[PDB]
């Protein structure tokens, strides 16, 4: 699981960060965090996505 | 091979890293996994837009041979992802990663670069080539049952992000 692998906490907040300001390791953490947050939002409106989890 | 070859590879890989960071291609984060071994890189790539991979990010290991750039690196998605041009075990099978099935080009050569490899992988994710596919199950699903292909890819993305 990506959050476990890259040590991104479930409840972490990285809303203020830009990739340009971060080193490579922190860029990976930001990419994972943004992906998770973007899916959370999508999942709350997309029934087809919800269906995949049941 | 030779001590000289190893020296040249490390020098070249430093330049490759500098170029990649300088160019900063969107959706790609890659660099040496540890500070004392430039021959093994950890990569994280954002799935390309308007593909089943769009909402995902994908981890891969990029391993360079001791005689780089006379041999291509091996790139392995970890965990493996479903895609016509990725072996079931995660190993990426595209022209740029092979030395001179099924001809044409462009195959690996020392004038290629890591950035070019990573850009090719992104293009691959957007445009699968089933005619030279390494995962026939993925090939058939892509051709015949795109809805199911996409459902499997998207479920795997959801699971990878903790849903």
């Amino acid at each position: 699981m990506l959050l476990d692998k890259f040590h991104v906490d479930l409840n972490e907040d990285m809303s203020n960060l830009s990739f340009k300001d971060l080193d490579i390791e922190e860029r990976k953490r930001l990419l994972v965090w943004q992906a998770r947050k973007n899916l959370e939002t999508k999942l709350q409106s997309d029934k087809d996505l919800q269906s995949l989890l049941t | 091979g030779s001590a000289a070859a190893s020296k040249t590879a490390q020098k070249r890989l430093l330049k490759e890293l500098q170029q990649l960071i300088k160019d900063s291609p969107p959706g790609i984060v890659a660099g040496p996994k540890s500070e004392n071994n430039i021959f093994i890189w950890d990569c994280l790539i954002q799935g390309p837009p308007d593909t089943p991979y769009a909402d995902g990010v994908f981890n891969a290991k990029l391993e360079f041979p001791k005689d780089y750039p006379l041999s291509p690196p091996k790139l392995t998605f970890t965990p493996s992802i479903l895609h016509p041009n990725i072996y079931p075990n995660g190993e990426v099978c595209i022209s740029i990663l092979h030395s001179p099935y099924e001809l044409a080009e462009e195959r690996w050569s020392p004038v290629q670069s890591v950035e070019k490899i990573l850009l090719s992988v992104m293009s691959m994710l957007s445009e699968p080539n089933i005619e030279s596919g390494a995962n026939i199950d993925a090939c058939i699903l892509w051709r015949d049952n795109r809805p199911e292909f996409e459902r499997q890819v998207k479920l795997s993305i959801l699971k990878s992000l903790g849903f």
